[PDB]
């Protein structure tokens, strides 16, 4: 709602179009939308993530015009790719690391918004949006993980789905829903490949929504302060337009991203990869160690860490009358870690916006963010001493930042008095 | 004021009807559900034979002991025994290991056991194999006895036996 | 389990200017050919590729007289033939003896520091050194703590992990002692196994170099058209990153 | 562009959430938009179209779940799904119906929007993504027929992928390369099967657009006068709101469609279907008769109607100096069925909007609807006499429609003078 | 080719009531595992099915102790094995006798009246009926265009449309003035050929009847299931379409 | 003025450059390339030995012609055949369906053709067969002569001849 100026059809194709379907306006008025001018290189990510997404489907489309969706095919189908297939090869490493490029975005996206409220008020719809693309991220990734059928294909999906018959009473119907069967094998992998394909399309509706979501309300900026919406002649001071500024600043440093992760595809493309998934999948072996991809590890440490000897569990086991085991716990505590940061707009009591001018806050943020670098450190490591401890302080950091911290924090914060304008911040600088 | 609230519900029915399908497909097929039990005519097993059979992916030995390996079973103590539970889904899980338990018959002749060590999930050798008279685990070096109760090697537990009757004179139900 | 120690060998694919070496890989074929595909097989691997560029590159009538030694069942007819070039290579003809099409990326050879990756991105996955760590991991006698404890059927191996291990060599609390564990493999290679064409030297540490070469080649044929397509997608992104950023600069020049 | 009125927020969940996304603005608009009160029972259609999208794509889904796409599996897979998955005879049977009436649907739609003008301006537009809302679904149904890879679904792919090769010079390499060989084989199939998954989300997308480009002018009625835009008074006259009132109307007439359809599924599935895809892919053995469905019949007839002895091919082989063959003579004439049909906003230059009110356009349309059914018809007869015949005279008027007829038409028709307003008609009928 | 005559049988299966006779199955079970599985197969028919309801519905010990005549080749052992109800039927022993397990919708025994689909509408596809009409429509002797001139090692059959028909007995433009064609099949039932347990007719006109109707439920065992479906969803938009026609005429009330 | 196109024209051939591998990749596979020829080893096909060889999926007859059957090929007239048309890819399209087109060698002794029946595409049994000393199709009954020319049947054309020559003294190279 910031004062723009309306699209005007100009030559004679545009009036004879936009009389019929204004599809030129809809494109000016989104491509000219008034952003601040203050924003800092972490503002990217989005651009990036939308590269990705089309990566992933094309390429998703591409690979599975010679992909065999069969346990005695599937192996073979990917190695057929990878040898026979003109620039297969590429393909799939392009497909396989872009995946990694697609997650490791999203954190910087996210930390993005945790530190500089982007998540808090008239912005809550844009995250809960968010949320559910975050979701059907991760469905989808580890369900394509399941299709090259090695060993940490199929036995990655032996651990998951046993989780879910870990929930009390209807957890073994569920899991037998969702295997087809007692156990992972054929008709799990034929199911996971039809919702691989389709989840990719649910989430492009979903970016819809949230790109209708933060044009609706405006892009957030480093300082927090909202663009002055009174009069043309100071939001143009707040703010330039979309095109031609932010999409060259988006657009390089996409070039600058894509210099590094065709680098990491041309020259070290099994880097990020487990090399167990280069073994047929063998029910009968069970892997050395069962590792997810690293984007899975913080939420495969919270699930290890919460072990039926902790005193929280204990206490649980004891007050359910039996109820929630440990292993249920560990369930509940790996999908809660992922409930309390989508409720952090209605847990983040702080009437400040940007997380520039919180000291206290600032503090307790840059701890998160170790934090999550820790558990997934952590979910590569044992169970043993003192691997089991580690996971257990920083898996209870983690819902202290936001269940109690964040609650806490703003009644005794002590903020600073942010900037009057963008357009000071902005001049502050240069 | 019926009419407008038995469309909605008659509409809300057929979705109801409609969504339904959608969600029991999913189900195991009729082939799993046909999986989950099986039949073996142990009719021409004589004694000290072994009889690998395939069960949701994975073997079951089903071995007929002999007079020299019953005798070994019933010697041993609940204490000389790494793992004193008898993993067994017929009994209450809380039986003892004994011999006796086991066994689905009051003889000990027929022993039934899932053919998967505890370890990791291979197939251990049979045919009187190991430092026990029993089955010797490949990958990594499990000892079993002539009753299939761990002895000695990375395996926790004992192997499981599944839920197993003789519907007959000469046929077992497994599962 | 976890992982040991590895000759970190200079391997000429290594790099990203590294380039398979042609006769390494011709070598090795040999060696894999006459030594271990007496157990072992290459399920994946098309014999036609022996003459793909980025590669051994032989001509197609040795790949065509190469691929007449092994009977084959016709996919249709069913009654046994001469391997043609289309055909792949057999399965392992012994059982426990995995398949070493992808064993060249199947296998990490850098492993730590402390979990942190900090290896192998220097040092990469190293599945093709790994390899020549286990062939040439044989050594003469066995530990002092297993003297007269080893399993019977199975050989000390100092790379090898993932081998059972005799309890006077555990620690009290179940953790080896030794480096490697006991692998079920003989030690395939003997010096001077195998007679190459050049009189190149085959002693067994040339070999297993060179079989590992090939075997790294077998898991990833497309390994120098990967490096190619990496350098060329640098190259142009380096430039459009370039020009994109000078445009962005002049373009933000009217506001700053 | 009528006048109505806008959106309110209610409650006070309404206003929180008017303020930061307003999806439910635009939901209220959309389906409080004022349509004509006088729209017959051929308004139905676009209704029927859009459950039928749904419902081949969630059937589609299901299907997915269990089926192989591999020459050695496909067909084996398929009857897996209709002897052993749950309900899996009745979802093929939807799914393989449902394209029929996907089919029958849209003919009644189109032979709806070319009598009563509803392709005229403004809906040019409209027309253009109908047409490649057209042909997404007819390039989808027939990929779809290929995977389960019968005798039909081997040889009608080797009928059709034949046709791009007598394309003059670059025509091997377009066989070549939509094959991915010599011949139909696996890697035709395996990349039908993505492509199939693709094009219904593209169908999708394609629909939001048909939506929004009527609505941009608004609906069409039987008289083509124009719903009056000078005041809130006189459009409430001319038109009532979608919701409730052609909701219900549309709705209702779904439940009787579905009557029909669901009845069909339940008695005789298999009327609509060729015997022969029920047996397997035989490259070795021709069918006696190579018929498409009905759907495409009549585009089958244009084909084998231009023999290489007719005069107007001969014609055109002698003029092109052996270029235009009498092969590539009738791809061009099939595929120009279609060009023609979506330039007939540019072929028909009378002014007048409905058909209701032309005379003389009366009498060749009602021709063009009986020359569909016979071209429906002669495409599944031999090519002998008098078959030969009954489908060149068929071929030949249904491009004397559109590129002679109806230019010709709009210069002499003598038309006849329409209602004053939308209201009129609304009361002289009842 | 094209369509000529079938013998249109009055089968229980038929039209929306109709139902599977679960003694006629059984029978036709009989006749295929004595006469036409010395030839044909039905590759995607499970044994197990034979108990399922709406079919044969025989015990479970009955099929599990006739799925043990088949020899089965084991998809992992590899090793030859007595059959299980998990199993399918076998292949065709013959290599040209197509398989049974969909030849009740792989025929059609109705068509015209000028390929305008009238007949099919109210006859159905007319599969087995046209089964039917082939087994017994092998006559004592062939026409008299064809005296002398029979193709060695085929036989005439009236139903049968897509054979082979000597020049004696074409017409000037090819066309064939036979009812039917030369058929590699010998005519595989005779009088009495079964003795059916409670003694029931075993002419050949009962026996093609009985195996024709086992053959549909060989190809759709779920057809008793989907007319129930069929008739439900009729039900349920019956009503709905009812109510929805009041709710819009008294909706639209206030506007007529 | 050159920055503002430099940067435009840069980003359309990193489109293109991207754009390419997404078509090729539906070009033929390397194991599908890999079939556009087989060498056919003929070191131990005696005269009247039929050598039967898949070849684009379909099958290609390579019988050695005997005495007997190189006499009734070339006493055949060109007027008595159905098609005068050779069918031969390596010869030009006009030629004749004499016997000496129809063979690869001067000689005649080697016959090599498409073992697929022009009317439907059935495979003819060989190994002298039907009413002229050559091939019988059982699907329609085309009879076929010493040559492979078509004599009597529904088939129109004779059968096709791939493009085939002798690489060596004993291997054909086809296609
Ligand atoms: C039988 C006489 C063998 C011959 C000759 C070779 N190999 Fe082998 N190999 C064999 C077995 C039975 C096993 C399994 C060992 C176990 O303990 O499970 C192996 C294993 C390997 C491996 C995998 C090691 C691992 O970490 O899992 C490799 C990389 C390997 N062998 C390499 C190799 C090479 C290069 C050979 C030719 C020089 C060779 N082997 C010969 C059996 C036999
Ligand atoms: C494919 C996935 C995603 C895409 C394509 C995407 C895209 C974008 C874009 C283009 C923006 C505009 C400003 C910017 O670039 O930061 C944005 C902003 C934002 N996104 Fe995302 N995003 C994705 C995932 C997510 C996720 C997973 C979350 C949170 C869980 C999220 C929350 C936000 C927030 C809070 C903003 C700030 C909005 C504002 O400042 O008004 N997004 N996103
Ligand atoms: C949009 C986000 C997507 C994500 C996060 C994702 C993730 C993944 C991952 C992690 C793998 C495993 C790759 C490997 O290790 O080999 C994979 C494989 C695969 N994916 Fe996707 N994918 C996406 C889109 C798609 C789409 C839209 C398709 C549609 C066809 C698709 C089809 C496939 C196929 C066929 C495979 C198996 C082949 C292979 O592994 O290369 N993907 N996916
Ligand atoms: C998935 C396929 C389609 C869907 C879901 C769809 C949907 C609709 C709907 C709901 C309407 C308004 C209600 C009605 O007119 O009955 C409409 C109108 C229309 N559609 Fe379609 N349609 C489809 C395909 C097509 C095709 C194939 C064409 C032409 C080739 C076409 C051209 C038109 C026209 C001319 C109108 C009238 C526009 C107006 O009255 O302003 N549509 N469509
Ligand atoms: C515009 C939407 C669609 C149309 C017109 C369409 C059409 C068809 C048709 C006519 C068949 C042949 C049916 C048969 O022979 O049994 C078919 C098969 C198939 N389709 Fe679709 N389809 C659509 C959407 C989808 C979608 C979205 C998917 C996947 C998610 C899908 C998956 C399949 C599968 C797996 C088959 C083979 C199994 C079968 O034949 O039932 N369809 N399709
Ligand atoms: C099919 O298994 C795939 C895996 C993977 O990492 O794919 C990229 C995987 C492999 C080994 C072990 C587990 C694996 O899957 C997963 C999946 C996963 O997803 C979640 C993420 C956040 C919260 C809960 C879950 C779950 N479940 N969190 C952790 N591991
Ligand atoms: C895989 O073949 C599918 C067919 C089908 O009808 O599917 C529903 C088919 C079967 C037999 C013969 C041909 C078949 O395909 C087709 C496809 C077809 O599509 C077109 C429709 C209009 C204009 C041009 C084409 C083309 N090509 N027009 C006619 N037949
Ligand atoms: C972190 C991004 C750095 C740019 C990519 C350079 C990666 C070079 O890394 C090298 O790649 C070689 C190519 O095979 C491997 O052989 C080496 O093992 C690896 O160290
Ligand atoms: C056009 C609307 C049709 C309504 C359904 C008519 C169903 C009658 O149709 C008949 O159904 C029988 C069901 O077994 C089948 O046996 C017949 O083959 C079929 O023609
Ligand atoms: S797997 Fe059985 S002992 Fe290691
Ligand atoms: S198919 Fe060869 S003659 Fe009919
Ligand atoms: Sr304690
Ligand atoms: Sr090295
Ligand atoms: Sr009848």
């Amino acid at each position: 709602g910031i004062p723009h100026d309306h699209y005007e059809p100009r030559t004679g194709i545009e009036k004879w179009l936009h009389s019929r379907l204004p599809i030129v306006a809809l494109a000016y008025d989104t491509i000219m939308i008034p952003t601040p001018r203050n924003l800092n290189w972490m503002w990217i990510w989005g651009v990036v993530l939308a590269f990705c997404l089309v990566l992933q489907i094309v390429t998703g489309i591409v690979l599975a015009m010679h992909y065999t969706p069969h346990v005695d095919l599937a192996f073979a189908s990917v190695e057929h790719i990878m040898r026979n297939v003109n620039g297969g090869f590429m393909l799939r490493y392009l497909h396989a690391n872009g995946a990694s490029l697609f997650f490791i975005a999203v954190y910087l996206h996210i930390f993005r918004g945790l530190y500089y409220g982007s998540y808090k008020a008239p912005r809550e719809v844009t995250w809960i949006v968010g949320m559910l693309i975050y979701l059907a991220m991760m469905a989808t990734a580890f369900m394509g993980y399941v299709l090259p059928w090695g060993q940490m294909s199929f036995w990655g999906a032996t651990v998951i789905t046993g989780l879910f018959g870990a929930i009390p009473g209807i957890g073994h119907s569920i899991q037998t829903w969702l295997l087809g069967g007692p156990a992972v094998d054929n008709a799990t992998l034929n199911r996971f490949f039809s919702l691989h394909y389709l989840l990719p399309f649910v989430i492009a509706a979903l970016v819809a929504i949230h790109i209708w979501a933060f044009h609706s309300t405006g892009n957030n900026n480093p300082t927090g302060v909202e663009v002055r919406r009174t009069s043309k002649a100071e939001a143009q001071k707040d703010t330039v337009p979309f095109w031609p500024y932010f999409i060259i600043k988006d657009v390089f440093a996409l070039a600058v991203v894509l210099l590094v992760f065709f680098a990491i595809v041309g020259f070290m493309p099994n880097y990020l990869g487990h090399p167990d998934n280069y073994i047929e999948a063998n029910p009968l072996s069970t892997p050395a160690h069962i590792v997810p991809e690293w984007y899975f590890l913080p939420f495969y440490a919270i699930l290890r860490a919460f072990t039926a000897d902790v005193w929280v569990v204990q206490i649980a086991n004891f007050i359910s009358f039996g109820i929630i085991d440990a292993k249920f716990f560990g369930v509940l505590a790996m999908f809660g870690a992922i409930l309390v940061m989508a409720l952090v707009p209605w847990l983040d009591t702080s009437p400040v916006r940007s997380g520039r001018y919180r000291p206290m806050f600032k503090i307790y943020f840059w701890l998160l963010a170790a934090d999550f670098v820790i558990l997934t450190w952590v979910g590569a490591q044992q169970t043993t001493f003192p691997y089991d401890w580690i996971s257990l302080i920083a898996s209870a950091y983690w819902f202290a930042y936001f269940l109690v911290i964040l609650p806490i924090l703003g009644a005794i914060e002590k903020p600073v008095a942010p900037p009057a304008t963008i357009e000071e911040d902005f001049n502050a600088h240069y | 004021d019926f009419l407008y609230y038995a469309t909605a519900g008659a509409g809300a029915v057929a979705t109801g009807a409609a969504v339904w399908p959608l969600i029991n497909q999913m189900n195991p097929s009729a082939d799993v559900q046909a999986l989950a039990s099986i039949f073996v005519d142990v009719s021409s097993v004589e004694p000290g034979v072994q009889l690998t059979v395939k069960f949701l992916g994975k073997p079951i030995f089903i071995r007929r002991r002999t007079e020299a390996d019953i005798e070994l079973g019933r010697s041993v103590q609940l204490g000389q025994l790494v793992d004193t539970n008898a993993r067994n889904a017929n009994i209450d899980a809380g039986a003892e290991a004994t011999d006796q338990n086991r066994t689905l018959d009051e003889a000990g002749e027929w022993l039934v056991m899932w053919g998967v060590c505890t370890h990791l999930g291979c197939v251990p050798i049979g045919g009187v194999s190991g430092d026990f008279g029993g089955w010797f685990c490949p990958c990594h070096g499990s000892h079993y006895d002539s009753a299939g109760r761990i002895r000695k090697g990375p395996a926790p537990e004992n192997l499981p036996i599944p839920l197993a009757k003789f519907i007959d004179e000469t046929t077992i139900q497994l599962g | 389990a976890g992982g040991g120690h590895v000759e970190d060998v200079p391997f000429s694919f290594e790099g990203p200017f590294g380039t398979f070496d042609q006769h390494q890989l011709q070598r090795g074929l040999q060696v894999y050919t006459e030594v271990c595909a007496a157990c072992h097989g290459m399920k994946f691997v098309p014999i036609r590729s022996l003459s793909e560029p980025g590669g051994p590159e032989l001509p197609e009538d040795q790949v065509r007289a190469y691929a007449t030694q092994f009977t084959v069942t016709d996919e249709e007819t069913g009654e046994d033939r001469e391997g043609k070039p289309t055909d792949h290579f057999p399965h392992s003809a012994l059982e426990n003896a995995p398949d070493l099409s992808l064993m060249a990326k199947a296998r990490a050879g850098f492993h730590g520091p402390m979990g942190t990756g900090i290896s192998q991105l220097f040092n990469g996955i190293g599945g093709p050194e790994y390899i020549y760590s286990v062939l040439t991991g044989f050594p003469e006698e066995p530990p002092k703590c297993a003297e007269g404890h080893e399993p019977d059927g199975f050989y000390y191996n100092r790379a090898f992990q993932n081998g059972s291990v005799p309890d006077t060599c555990k620690d009290a609390n179940g953790v080896k002692t030794t480096a490697g564990s006991w692998i079920a493999m003989p030690p395939p290679l003997m010096d001077d196994l195998v007679e190459y064409a050049d009189g190149h030297d085959a002693s067994v540490h040339a070999m297993a170099e060179d079989v590992s070469a090939f075997l790294m080649w077998a898991a990833e044929p497309k390994l120098m058209a990967r490096k190619q397509a990496g350098f060329t997608a640098v190259m142009f992104l380096t430039v459009l990153s370039v020009l994109l950023y000078l445009t962005n600069k002049r373009l933000w020049a009217g506001v700053k």
